[PDB]
C-alpha cells in the first residue's frame, strides 16, 4: 500500500564542529596597512549577508560546550606567531644594563619610574659596538647584588619586535559557515546561553566581530538587547567566571600623555631597533577616564539583574582584584601599539542596599604601560612593542565584565564579585554565544504511495 | 511558499517538500575564492571543502547504489513496515518535521540503508539481466 | 567531423552540437602527478584543481534539480519565450556559434535557470507524486 | 553471497557480478578525519584523497558519456565482437575472473572506449534529437 | 605530443598588457628565489 | 673617515650565500593549464 | 675549546674508563656576561689540536 521513498534535500541538520572561515569586510584594499589582524588570507563579504528566519524552530544552544570559541582562539593564537615570525629579533638585546631614574621624581611622595637606560648594543658590522640608551619602562630586574639593570624578559623567553608596518587596530572579523554546512543565529532579546532558542536564524557568514584582547573590560563589543545580561557556565560553582553584557555603552577615554620619541638605531646587515626616545615635553602617568554618572547608573541596573539569581532585597560587594598575575589583576588592553595595564581599584568599592548605594565629573584610573608581553602560550617567545611617535588617545565603548564570586559560607552574609579573567576564550563566549555551527543531512526516507516498472 | 533557505524547517513534511532544490543548490557551492596565497591557513579551510564534497559524493554513492538516481523525489519498491512509526498517512505529511521524523526513525535507519541496497539493486539489476533477452 | 577539442568554436551550433563528448571529456581529467612532495607549490595548483571539481559539480548540481539529468543533449517542458532571440530555426543552428548565441542570451540568461529550476521539479516532481498512486 | 569487500575476486564474473555494491560503496569513502592542523603531513594524504575523487569523476564521465549512466549495471547498442574474445556465453560468466577476463581484453580494450563514446552518442543523440518532433 | 589544434574561424581579442600570466610568473620566480636561498649558507658573520 | 673597508650589502640587508650545488642554467619551463580551462 | 679531564676513576688501567670531565666557557642568560659551566662528558670527541 505504502513504499519507502528518499528524498534530497531535506531541512535535516546534526550538530557538529568542523573547520569554518573569515571574512575580510571588504574595506581591507583602502586600508593599505600591509597586514592587520586578518586581512592577510580572508576573503570578502558577500554583498547580502543571507539572514534567513526559520519559523517555527526552536534549537537548543549551549555557548559554554561550543567549538567555535575554540577555533577563534586557536586562529587568534596562530595568527599572533604567524606575524611575529618575520619580524626583528632582538636576542642580542639581553645585556646589562647600567640605569637611572629619570630625572623628574618631583615630589617622590608621587612616583615617577622610567629608567634612562644605557648599554652596550651591537651594531651593523660585527667587528665594533656601539653605546646607545633609552629602553626605559618600569618592567625590569632590580640586578644582582647608576643601578644595573637587565631584562627578566630575558629571565623567561626570547624576545622579538614587532613589526612597525602592521597595526593592531581590530578590522572586523566575521567567521563564515564553509559549504554544506550552516550556521544558526539566536535571536529572542533575552537569552540564558544555555537552553532553547525560540526564535533561530541561519546564515554563512556571522556578524562582524572585532578580536579584542582586554581583561577586566570587554571593550568594543556587542550590546546585549534591552537587559542587561548575566552568563555563567554555573552559577552556584564559584570558580566558573561569571560574563556579563551591557544595554548601554560605558564611555571610556584612555590617553598616553608623553609627547613621546623614536629612535631607529641600527642593529645587524638588515634589521633595525626602535628605541624609545627621550620623553619630549611634560611626563605624567597615563590614565582612563570613565564618567561616573554613566558608571553609577551602569551598576544600579547590573545589581538589580544579580539580585534575580542571589536574593530579592539582599546586599552584594565588589572590591578590587585580589592578586597573581599581572594581565590578571589589571585591566589590560591595546591601544595604538602600547600595552596600557590600568588598575581598576578605583572603580570597584560599593556596596548596595536595596533601593541605593554606600558630584565628582569622572572617575580616573591610574594606568602603567609595558612593551614586552608575555601573554603568549608559547613561553618560548615574547613581543616587544615599538614606541608610538606622539601623543595617544583612543576612546571605546565598554560592554563587559568578568568576575569571580568569593567562595566559602556567605549565604547568610553577602556576596563579593571580584574582577578576574585570564582566559581568553571567555572574551570571545560574549560574542558567539548566539552561534552555534550545524552540519546539513539532506536524506530522508518517508512512506507514499507509488510503484516503480 | 518558497521562504529562502532552510526556511521549512519547522513545516511539515509535505510543505517542506516544496522546497528541496533550494536547500540542495545552497550546500554544495557556498565558492570561496582563494586566488591569494597564504600558506598555512589555507589548508584548514581547503580540508574543509574537500572533506565536503567527500561528504557529498558519500550521499550520491548512496543516491546512487540503490534504484533511485535521479537527485529529486524519487520511489522504490521496498515496503513500509508497520514497525517503523506506527502512523497512517497524512499523520505524518501534515503534523510532523523532517528533524522529528528523523528522530523517530533513528532507531530504526540504520537498516533501511540496507535494505535499499541490498533487496533491490543486489536483486533488481540482476533480474533486469534475466528479463531482457526476450 | 571531430577536429579534436574545442574545434567547432567558430562552427554552427548544429555542427558544434556533434563534438559534445570532446569538450566534456577534456575538461574534468588534465590530470597532474603529484607524488613528488614539494612544500609551497602543490597548494596553489592543488588549489586549482580543487576548485575545478567545485566548478565541476555546480554545474553537475544544476544540471540535476533541472528535469535534464542525463550528461547529453537533453530537453524539458518549459517553452521557448519571443522575446530570447527573435529569430525563427535554422537561422540560430545554421548560421550562429555557441558564443553568440551565449551573447544575446546573457541578457536573459539568468531567468532562464530559475524558470527550469522551479517551473518544473518544484512542480513536475510534486505531479509525479501526486500521478503515480494510480 | 556476499564474503565482504573484494571476497569474489577469484570467483565466476557471475557470481562476482553479485557483489557489485559492494565493491563501488567502499572504494570513494575511506574518510579519515582531519580536524588537527599537522602543517606539512596533511598535504601529502589530503592530495591523496583528492586524486582519489579525480580518478572517481573521471570513470563517471566515461559513464556519462556512455549511454550507460546509472551506477549499476547497464547495456549497450554496440555489438560485441569475434575478434574480442573468441569465446561462447557461459564459457565466460562460470569460467573466467574479471583479472583474467581484463587481461584478454587489454589488448583490444583501448578501441571499445571509443566505439562506447562515438558510435553511441554522438549518433544515438542526434538521432535522438532527430525522432522526438514527431 | 603537446595537444596544439587551431580553432578555425575564430578571432580572440588579446591584451598582453593586462594578462595575469605575467603576474603569476613574476610571483613563482620571485617565490623561487627565497625557497632556493632559504636553507643555504647564510654569512651574517661577514660584516666585519 | 692599507685602508679600511666594509660591506654596503651590510648597509642595507642581509646576507646569504646561494647554494654552491644548485645551479642557474635556466631550464626550459613552459606554463600548462590545469581541468577545466585552456 | 674544552679543556677536559679523565675520570677520576680509571681503577686498573687495564680496563677502560673513558668520561671526559670538560669544562668550558659557556654563553649564558645575558650577552654581557659569560660563565663557566662543566660535565660534557663521553668517548666521543677530538683529541684537540
Ligand atoms: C574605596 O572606598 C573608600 C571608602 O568607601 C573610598 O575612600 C574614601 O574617599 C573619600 C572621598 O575622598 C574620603 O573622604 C574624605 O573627605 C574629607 C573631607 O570631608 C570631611 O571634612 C570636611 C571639611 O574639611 C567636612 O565638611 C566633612 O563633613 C563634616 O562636616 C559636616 C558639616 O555639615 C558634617 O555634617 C559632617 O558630619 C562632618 O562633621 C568631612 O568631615 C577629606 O579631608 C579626606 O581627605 C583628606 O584626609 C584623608 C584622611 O584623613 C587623607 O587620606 C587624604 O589624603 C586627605 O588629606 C577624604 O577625602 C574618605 O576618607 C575615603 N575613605 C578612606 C578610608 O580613605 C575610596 O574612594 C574608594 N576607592 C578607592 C580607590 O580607594
Ligand atoms: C575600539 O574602537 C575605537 C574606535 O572608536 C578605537 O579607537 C581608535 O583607534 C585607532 C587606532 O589607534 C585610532 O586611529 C589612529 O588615529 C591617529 C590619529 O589620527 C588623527 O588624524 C586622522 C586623519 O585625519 C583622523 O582620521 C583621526 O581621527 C585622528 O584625528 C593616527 O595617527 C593613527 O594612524 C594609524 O593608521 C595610519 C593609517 O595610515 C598609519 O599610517 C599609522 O602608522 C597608524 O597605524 C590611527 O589612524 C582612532 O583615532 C581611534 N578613535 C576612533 C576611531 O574613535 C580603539 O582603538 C578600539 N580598541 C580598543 C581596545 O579600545
Ligand atoms: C639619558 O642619558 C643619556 C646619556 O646616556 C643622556 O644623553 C646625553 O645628554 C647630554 C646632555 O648634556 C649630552 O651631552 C651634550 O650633548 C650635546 C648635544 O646636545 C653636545 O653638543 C655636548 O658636547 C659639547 O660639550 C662638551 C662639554 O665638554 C664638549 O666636550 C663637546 O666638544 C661639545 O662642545 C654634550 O655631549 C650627551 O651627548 C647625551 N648622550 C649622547 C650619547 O648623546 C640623556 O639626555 C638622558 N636623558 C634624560 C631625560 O635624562
Ligand atoms: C586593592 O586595594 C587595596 C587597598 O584597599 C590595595 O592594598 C594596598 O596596596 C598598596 C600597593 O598598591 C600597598 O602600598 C604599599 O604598602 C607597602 C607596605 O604594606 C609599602 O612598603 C609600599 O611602599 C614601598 O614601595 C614604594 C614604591 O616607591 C617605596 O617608595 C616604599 O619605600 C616601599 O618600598 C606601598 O606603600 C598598601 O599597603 C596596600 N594596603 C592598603 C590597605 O592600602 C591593593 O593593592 C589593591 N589591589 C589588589 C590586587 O588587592
Ligand atoms: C669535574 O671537575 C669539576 C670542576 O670543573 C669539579 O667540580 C668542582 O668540585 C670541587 C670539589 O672539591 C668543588 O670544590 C669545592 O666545592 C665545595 C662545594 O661542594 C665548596 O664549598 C668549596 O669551597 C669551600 O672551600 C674552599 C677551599 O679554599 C674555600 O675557598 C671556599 O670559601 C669554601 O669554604 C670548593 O669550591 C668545586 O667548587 C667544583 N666546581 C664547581 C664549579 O662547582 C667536579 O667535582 C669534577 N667531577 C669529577 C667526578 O671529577
Ligand atoms: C660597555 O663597554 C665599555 C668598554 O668596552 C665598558 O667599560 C669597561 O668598564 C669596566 C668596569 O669599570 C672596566 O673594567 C675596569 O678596568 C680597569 C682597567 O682598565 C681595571 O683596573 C678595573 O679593575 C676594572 O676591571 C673596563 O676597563 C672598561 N672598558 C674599557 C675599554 O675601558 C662598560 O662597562 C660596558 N658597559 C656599559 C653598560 O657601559
Ligand atoms: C624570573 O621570573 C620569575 C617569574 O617568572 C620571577 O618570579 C617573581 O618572584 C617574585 C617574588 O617576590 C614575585 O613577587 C610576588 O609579589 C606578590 C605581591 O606583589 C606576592 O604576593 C608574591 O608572593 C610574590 O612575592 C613575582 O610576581 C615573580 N614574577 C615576576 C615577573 O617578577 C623571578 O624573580 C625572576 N628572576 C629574577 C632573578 O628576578
Ligand atoms: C551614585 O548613586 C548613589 C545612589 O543614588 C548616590 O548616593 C547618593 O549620594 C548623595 C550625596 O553623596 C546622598 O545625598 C546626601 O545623603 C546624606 C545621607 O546622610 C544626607 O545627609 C545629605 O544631606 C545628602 O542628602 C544621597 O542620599 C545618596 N542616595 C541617593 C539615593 O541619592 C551617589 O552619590 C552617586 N554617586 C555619584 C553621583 O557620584
Ligand atoms: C675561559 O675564560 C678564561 C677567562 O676569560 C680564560 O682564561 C684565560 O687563559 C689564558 C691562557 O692562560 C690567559 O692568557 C694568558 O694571559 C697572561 C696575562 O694575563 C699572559 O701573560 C699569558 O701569556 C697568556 O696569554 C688569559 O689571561 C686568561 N684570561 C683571564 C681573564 O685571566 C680561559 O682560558 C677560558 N677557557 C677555559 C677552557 O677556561
Ligand atoms: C629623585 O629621587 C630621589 C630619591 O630616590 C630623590 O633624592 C633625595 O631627595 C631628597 C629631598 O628631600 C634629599 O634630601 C635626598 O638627599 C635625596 N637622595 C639622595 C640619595 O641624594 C630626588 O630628590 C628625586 N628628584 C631628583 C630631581 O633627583
Ligand atoms: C571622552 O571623550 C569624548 C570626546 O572627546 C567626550 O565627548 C565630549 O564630551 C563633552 C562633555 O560632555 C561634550 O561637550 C562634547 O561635545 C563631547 N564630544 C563628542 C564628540 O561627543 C566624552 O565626554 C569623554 N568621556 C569621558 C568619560 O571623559
Ligand atoms: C688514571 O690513568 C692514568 C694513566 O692515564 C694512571 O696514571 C698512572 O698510574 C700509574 C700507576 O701504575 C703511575 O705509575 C703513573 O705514574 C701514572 N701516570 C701519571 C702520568 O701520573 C692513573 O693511575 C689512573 N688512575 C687515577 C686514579 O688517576
Ligand atoms: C631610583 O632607582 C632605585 C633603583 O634601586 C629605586 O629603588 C628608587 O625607588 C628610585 N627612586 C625614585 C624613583 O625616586
Ligand atoms: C554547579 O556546581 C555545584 C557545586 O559543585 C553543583 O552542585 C551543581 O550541580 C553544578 N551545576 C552545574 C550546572 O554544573
Ligand atoms: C524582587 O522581586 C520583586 C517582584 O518581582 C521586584 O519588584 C524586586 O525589584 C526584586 N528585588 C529587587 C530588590 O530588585
Ligand atoms: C525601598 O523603598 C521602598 C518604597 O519607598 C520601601 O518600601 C522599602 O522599604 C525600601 N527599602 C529599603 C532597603 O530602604
Ligand atoms: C559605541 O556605541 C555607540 C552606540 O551605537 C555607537 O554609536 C558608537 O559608534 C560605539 N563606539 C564604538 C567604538 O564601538
Ligand atoms: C519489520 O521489521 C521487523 C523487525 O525489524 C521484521 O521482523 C519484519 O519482518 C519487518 N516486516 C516487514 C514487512 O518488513
Ligand atoms: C517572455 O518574457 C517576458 C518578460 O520576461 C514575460 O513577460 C512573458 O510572459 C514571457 N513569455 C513566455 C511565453 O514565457
Ligand atoms: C572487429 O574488429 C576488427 C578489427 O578491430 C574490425 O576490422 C571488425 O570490423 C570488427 N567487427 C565488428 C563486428 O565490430
Amino acid at each position: 500500500n505504502l513504499w519507502v521513498t528518499v528524498y534530497y534535500g531535506v531541512p535535516v541538520w546534526k550538530d557538529a564542529e568542523t573547520t569554518l572561515f573569515c571574512a575580510s569586510d571588504a574595506k581591507a584594499y583602502d586600508t593599505e596597512k600591509h597586514n592587520v589582524w586578518a586581512t592577510h588570507a580572508c576573503v570578502p563579504t558577500d554583498p547580502n549577508p543571507q539572514e534567513i528566519h526559520l519559523e517555527n524552530v526552536t534549537e537548543e544552544f549551549n555557548m559554554w560546550k561550543n567549538n567555535m570559541v575554540e577555533q577563534m582562539h586557536t586562529d587568534i593564537i596562530s595568527l599572533w606567531d604567524q606575524s611575529l615570525k618575520p619580524c626583528v629579533k632582538l636576542t642580542p638585546l639581553c645585556v646589562t644594563l647600567q640605569c637611572t631614574n629619570v630625572t623628574n621624581n618631583i615630589t617622590d611622595d608621587m612616583r615617577g619610574e622610567l629608567k634612562n637606560c644605557s648599554f652596550n648594543m651591537t651594531t651593523e658590522l660585527r667587528d665594533k659596538k656601539q653605546k646607545v640608551y633609552s629602553l626605559f619602562y618600569r618592567l625590569d630586574v632590580v640586578q644582582i647584588n647608576n643601578k644595573e639593570y637587565r631584562l627578566i624578559n630575558c629571565n623567561t623567553s626570547a624576545i622579538t619586535q614587532a613589526c612597525p608596518k602592521v597595526s593592531f587596530e581590530p578590522i572586523p572579523i566575521h567567521y563564515c559557515a564553509p559549504a554544506g554546512f550552516a550556521i544558526l543565529k539566536c535571536k529572542d532579546k533575552k537569552f540564558n546561553g544555555t537552553g532553547p532558542c525560540p526564535s533561530v536564524s541561519t546564515v554563512q557568514c556571522t556578524h562582524g566581530i572585532k578580536p579584542v584582547v582586554s581583561t577586566q573590560l570587554l571593550l568594543n563589543g556587542s550590546l546585549a538587547e534591552e537587559e542587561v545580561m548575566i552568563r555563567s557556565e554555573n552559577i552556584t560553582n564559584n570558580a566558573k567566571n561569571i560574563l556579563v553584557q551591557f544595554n548601554t555603552p560605558v564611555q571610556i577615554n584612555c590617553t598616553r600623555p608623553n609627547n613621546n620619541t623614536r629612535k631607529s638605531i641600527r642593529i645587524g646587515p638588515g634589521q633595525a631597533f626602535y628605541a624609545t626616545g627621550d620623553i619630549i615635553g611634560d611626563i605624567r602617568q597615563a590614565h582612563c577616564n570613565v564618567s561616573k554618572a554613566t558608571w553609577n547608573e551602569t551598576l544600579g541596573k547590573v545589581v538589580k539583574q544579580l539580585r534575580k539569581h542571589f536574593g530579592n532585597n539582599t546586599i552584594i560587594r565588589f572590591a578590587n582584584s585580589s592578586g597573581g598575575d599581572l594581565e590578571v589583576t589589571t585591566h589590560s588592553f591595546n591601544c595604538g601599539g602600547e600595552f596600557f595595564y590600568c588598575n581598576t581599584s578605583g572603580l570597584f568599592n560599593s556596596t548596595w542596599i536595596s533601593n541605593t548605594s554606600v558630584s565628582n565629573d569622572s572617575i580616573t584610573l591610574p594606568c602603567r604601560i609595558k612593551q614586552i608581553i608575555n601573554m603568549w602560550q608559547r613561553i618560548g617567545q615574547a613581543m616587544y612593542a615599538p614606541p608610538i611617535q606622539g601623543v595617544i588617545r583612543c576612546v571605546s565603548n565598554i560592554t563587559g565584565l568578568i568576575l569571580t564570586r568569593d567562595g566559602g559560607s556567605t549565604n547568610s552574609t553577602t556576596e563579593t564579585f571580584r574582577p578576574g579573567g585570564g582566559d581568553m576564550r571567555d572574551n570571545w563566549r560574549s560574542e558567539l554565544y548566539k552561534y552555534k555551527v550545524v552540519k546539513i543531512e539532506p536524506l530522508g526516507v518517508a512512506p507514499t504511495r507509488c510503484k516503480r516498472r | 511558499v518558497f521562504l529562502g533557505f532552510l526556511g521549512a524547517a519547522g513545516s511539515t513534511m509535505g510543505a517542506a517538500s516544496m522546497t528541496l532544490t533550494v536547500q540542495a543548490r545552497n550546500l554544495l557551492s557556498g565558492n570561496p575564492d582563494w586566488l591569494p596565497d597564504m600558506t598555512v591557513w589555507g589548508i584548514k579551510q581547503l580540508q574543509a571543502r574537500v572533506l565536503a564534497v567527500e561528504r557529498y559524493l558519500r550521499d550520491q554513492q548512496l543516491l546512487g547504489i540503490w534504484g533511485c538516481s535521479g537527485k529529486l523525489i524519487c520511489c522504490t519498491n521496498v515496503p513500509w513496515n508497520s514497525s517503523w512509526s506506527n502512523r497512517n498517512l497524512s499523520e505524518i505529511w501534515d503534523n510532523m518535521t523532517w528533524l522529528q521524523w528523523d528522530k523517530e526513525i533513528s532507531n530504526y535507519t540504520q537498516i533501511i540503508y540496507g535494505l535499499l541496497e541490498e533487496s533491490q539493486n543486489q536483486q533488481e539489476k540482476n533480474e533486469q539481466d534475466l528479463l531482457a533477452l526476450d
